[PDB]
């Protein structure tokens, strides 16, 4: 069944001198009308015409589907290992979460962009605790979560935090938080502050960036939804988290024109912000794409 | 396989869903047992929605008339069991009804709550002439107990207090019957022709159907553990 | 919870296991729709093993005498009946028996295939004086075959041949009743009761409490989708 | 006097994981894997092979038993304590996102994010496929996703039917559409018309429509953030395509501008049963056609 | 030109082990490991991943699916040949006794198996234990158990004991166990005894053989392989049985001298035609009722 | 709710005051204030008595869920846990293959068997790919193997010292195996050949006998119990053997022919030397057949 005699001797049913397997599929005579003599009994059927002139008697054109069907698999392998990536050419899956997914790093979109302009990319979710299960696989194609965790993968994991910006938060077209323009974390509850997600490790980083400043994380209602971080905002208000990088991006649109400010921060034990974290495996950055690329966004990330 | 055939269905317009149905194989007339079972069963731990209540304003009292009536509270109370109409609302809620002018009262011509609906409008409801006639408001309930109508809502006057106890299980007719089929040779077997009908709420496709579930579990929800 | 309090549970000459049981709260009859549901169903039909044949050929005739006997097989056959016994054979078996010498019958005193015994031995069975008494084998089945004594093991002659509907029916009285209750305030429930004997060999909790999921199942394979 | 040292100490005990997944505790990355040798001392069981990375020893089989069941120990003693105090969790995922809590629906978010913390509502990104394994499975129960193709009951609630969004649409300053007035397609679509989350029901059934004739989206990212997909929007090669829904912003601030476009949507709540015995959810479907549109 | 090494290849697509499924056979230090990079250009889809041990990349979903169906399709190709090949079929499971496998019954059996059931023969022996459930299993189609009653019908089988004698005993070097050819119920051992399975019934058969008049016991050494079994031939250590029928092939055995007590087993069983069902393998039904049945 | 403040008041609770949580729990005098206020409130019950003497108020009688539940677990660890009991003090085994009843059983299993008898060690042909698989899974425990085509079966554990012997054959002149020379690739090999066990340490090995040992493999049938030998090994069937000191035992029959053979295949030679393979490093170690027979294990198992 294999190829040689597979190809060679079906191709050949329709075709002799084994000069036909030697052609097409390559098996010469040599190979091909020796083994095919004994093959011509191992699926139990007379394939070509038995040293006669012409014929089509049970050849491989009834034989390829238990028979082609698996090398046209390789077939398809035969043709190449893909055009753009070996495996899964479309591979650039972005993590989401409320922090940084909008606007910290435009000349990082810019080389993409001259290494490979407008080219389609794609996201997942990780968590931060599932961020850590599906990175210590590398499930998040890239991948953004307190570096605290996702450790194993490939080559080690290799932590690497690109940077820590350091957090404040929303104040708005009417916060007195954008009167009161730091942001330490009482000045939060201060105004109705509800925290984020319990359990989702965004939230851990963020319970100290709540839990040091005259405030203690008050996970009380979070509608886990930005459209709702606006929804009850829009009216002009309300308040919850939006990270220091995009808190570049708090003062916006013309129901608000709002406060900026830096981290207050008290908590930091060690070294404590949240970290933009693009962690990785060779294989995974093992081509121009992601990692020199996967680099480069970890590089070019300014406040704009 | 013990097994229901459906068999004639003839819903007619809905009331009485004229229904004769049928289980082929009974060995012995055990089959009765179930039939005379959700003989009671069929109507018996039901769930039917029901009114109790009226809130005849103006007439506090519930004899005295209310102008334009052809007929006063007593057949205005008379004319309530007669409605017809369901809820999931499981819990109370209104229709008032202001038509004035002289009328008969389409039984549609309503105020209508959740799903409160003329299961059946039409019902002649109410006389009246070309005098204001007055609002009728009142409970909604779903419930099974057609028998006791004393501190009704009498338990704390919302309005009117007047409050009568509904009747409340859509069929009202129903016809269960046996007959020993042959196959007696392995055992006499017999098969159960039974009608039920309803009221054209709830058809026994929702209502048989129901029992059956109904006690199955409740008539036997353990294998009397004991 | 609509539940059964194993009640009164008693412990001696298992025939009868007295059984008073009961189910505290179930809204109103529909309780009593189990009791006789029961009544019947229980007395429906547990399948029942059950001597139905006899080889005897002391005569292959079943009037003449079998000496010795100071019982003949009129007497013999009816000391059948009572005997009492079971097996998950499913499928027939025999014993046969000789003693001989003056003898009564330890009921006891038997032939045993499998899981076949004498749920209580001891019963009289047959006395002897001290003459060869004779061989006496049969059919042992489990089913619900209590009636009809006639053809069955005869189109198939045995020798030795008779046999008959025995009873198969280990639980005999059996009752119960009722009553409205307390608990009103949540409804006026109520109560039931039973009791079942039984043979004694196949205690309630086998044979009525057993009933209870006869039926559940059956009583509606299909959930009534008619 | 451990469990935390414990925490990371299973991954070291579990896929060798020592100093990768010590870090991961809140400690120095080489922390833990030190106090496995503390523990050595004592333990009978613990393993600090030096030659074995992954290769297994015992420590696992008998001085974990415990180490599993004590931590769920400890936790589940933390968990109850809390748990029990007045931990009123009334909580009811539905669906609210995309079009129509784009705009108009601000009123559910009057109701879900001005109010307290209760009738907890987890509504994510979720569309009307992934929206209908999830939300018509009903975790997140009914929606405002465009109708999971079959729907309808009234009740428990102030029942309703559906509503609708027109032909048009948001952009920008001048992003393609705001540049190419044709609102037949293939105007802002070299913006390639940015699959926000892909294929939602409302997302999609107008993006089908859309591009359903020589019109295509042939977008570039296909994922789900209003912020990012109209937040890359500043960068400025993406757009939303939530026809003449999520526009109250080019509506409102014109750097973010309607063009029209033409081109169906339409949207009747999953109206889950569930909440048509209950008012979070049931307000949920109530609300809209009623309340959360208005 | 891989129809073999893609087998080692579906071991790396399961649990990522291209050294440890190769530590079988043996080659280099991970082989298969630098063969993976090899093939991942050989293959357009090879997750690579020598990095994902204890995970993966797709290489699997893509570059297996064949792989599989070829991998049953040239097995099952080569399950061809003999599949006509005159392949007849007499191969099967003989649960006979634990001596029941030597020149005692053997010889009358293959000899009444020439006559018509001659199955492709066996050596085999179950220990009246398991040996029931291949009664009932069906792999094994005839078997021995010492304890559990039942049988059925007749011919090919029904109610038939294996055998019957106070449990006797394998003795051999290392062993004054010869005197204890038969005291009393049990004598015989009277120290550190046990049998079969640390479990069997023989098993508990004898060590309460012994101990049906306790000769006594600890459990450290029971009958396991034919040395298992001379361990206790040669033991007078810590010691078990060997039945009558089971003496005329042990007796001839190369040390063994074997020795009951007045200890004692029967057998007994559904050692009747239930896995039989053939008049062929009634033949057997014959050879195991003229053989052993007292 | 560690264990210090956990029983120091959970039992001082009966106590009733402090100084006897030192004389409960660890404590050596009555640090146990630090302890109890942190235990008030942190489960969330009143703790001794505020100026109320002595009085049970619950704290611990209620709290030995899990808290004393958990130190009950290392409540075992504290009385041994490296002396005597550990996590099971007596835990060795072996997993032979079955060679060595020739002279070497005794003495291994005497020496210590005979001294601390009560582990369960067999003395077992074990299978070969149930022999790996249950070297994994398992069985006795460890290994006396002969390695000579399992290598490299993961390894890295730690030996003992287990056998190293041929599996010599039974041949006779009572068979005309009489003509059969020396047990060798022609006359060790030929016949219905017939092995032990499919699927067994033994006939891996002994079907290794018919590879290793180049028998033709018939394998008509399969036979561990030597019995088949004799049935047909002098009346002429098969040809299998008891391994070399399996052969001490073996040569016991009558009208056998001595003959050296499974370290003894082709030249009557390149057979089973029975390569020691052994993997169990510290283990359950410390306690009597772990510390006293593991290690005799090396020394006893093949003490001749």
């Amino acid at each position: 069944m294999r190829l040689e005699q597979l190809q060679a001797f079906l191709a050949i049913a329709e075709t002799g001198s084994f000069q036909k397997a030697a052609s097409k599929c390559g098996v010469t005579q040599s190979t091909i009308s020796r083994q095919i003599q004994s093959l011509e009994a191992d699926l139990g059927l007379e394939l070509f015409h038995r040293t006669n002139h012409s014929k089509l008697t049970l050849g491989g054109e009834r034989l390829l589907p238990r028979a082609r069907k698996i090398c046209l698999e390789w077939e398809t392998a035969t043709q190449e290992l893909g055009d753009l990536i070996a495996g899964k050419q479309p591979e650039l899956c972005i993590a989401a979460i409320h922090s940084l997914c909008g606007s910290y790093l435009p000349p990082v979109l810019q080389k993409f962009c001259r290494d490979y302009p407008e080219v389609q990319l794609r996201v997942t979710s990780l968590g931060s605790d599932r961020a850590l299960k599906v990175l210590k696989d590398g499930l998040v194609d890239l991948a953004i979560v307190m570096n605290n965790r996702f450790l194993t993968t490939g080559r080690d994991m290799v932590v690497e935090v690109l940077y820590d910006e350091p957090i404040e938060l929303l104040t708005a077209a009417n916060h007195p938080l954008a009167a009161y323009e730091r942001v330490p974390w009482s000045e939060l509850v201060r105004y109705p502050q509800v925290v984020f997600k319990d359990g989702y490790g965004m939230q851990r980083l963020v319970q100290e960036k709540f839990e040091r400043l005259e405030a203690t994380l008050q996970a009380a209602l979070e509608v886990n939804t930005l459209d709702a971080f606006r929804g009850v905002v829009r009216q002009g208000e309300l308040i919850a988290l939006l990270p220091s990088s995009a808190l570049v991006e708090a003062r916006l649109d013309p129901t608000l024109a709002v406060r900026p400010l830096a981290n207050s921060a008290l908590p930091e034990n060690s070294g404590l912000t949240r970290r933009v974290v693009m962690v990785t495996t060779q294989d995974r950055l093992q081509i121009p794409p992601i990692k020199h690329f996967w680099q480069l966004v970890r590089e070019n990330i300014p406040p704009i | 396989q013990f097994q229901i055939e459906c068999v004639e269905s003839n819903t007619e317009e809905s009331r009485n869903h004229y229904s004769k149905f049928i289980l082929e194989p009974l060995e012995r007339g055990q089959g009765t047992t179930v039939g005379n079972a959700l003989r009671r069963v069929l109507l018996s731990n039901l769930e039917g929605t029901a009114v109790t209540a009226v809130r005849i304003a103006g007439v506090s009292h519930e004899f005295a008339t209310v102008p334009g009536v052809r007929e006063d509270v007593l057949e205005i109370i008379m004319r309530m069991k007669e409605v017809i109409l369901k809820s999931y609302s499981s819990q109370a809620q209104i229709g008032r009804l202001l038509v004035n002018g002289p009328t008969t009262i389409t039984a549609s011509h309503f105020d209508l709550p959740s799903e409160v609906e003329v299961i059946d409008p039409t019902q002649y409801v109410a006389t009246i002439a070309e005098g204001g006639k007055l609002e009728m408001e009142f409970r909604i309930e779903r419930g099974k107990g057609y028998r006791t109508v004393e501190r009704g809502r009498e338990e704390a006057t919302s309005l009117d207090f007047l409050q009568i106890d509904s009747i409340f299980m859509p069929v009202r007719k129903v016809n269960y019957s046996v007959e020993e089929v042959r196959a007696d040779g392995s055992i006499p077997k017999d098969r159960l022709l039974l009608e039920v009908w309803t009221n054209g709420s709830i058809s026994p496709q929702e209502a048989l159907s129901s029992a059956a579930g109904i006690l199955v579990d409740l008539f036997n929800p353990l294998k009397d553990i004991s």
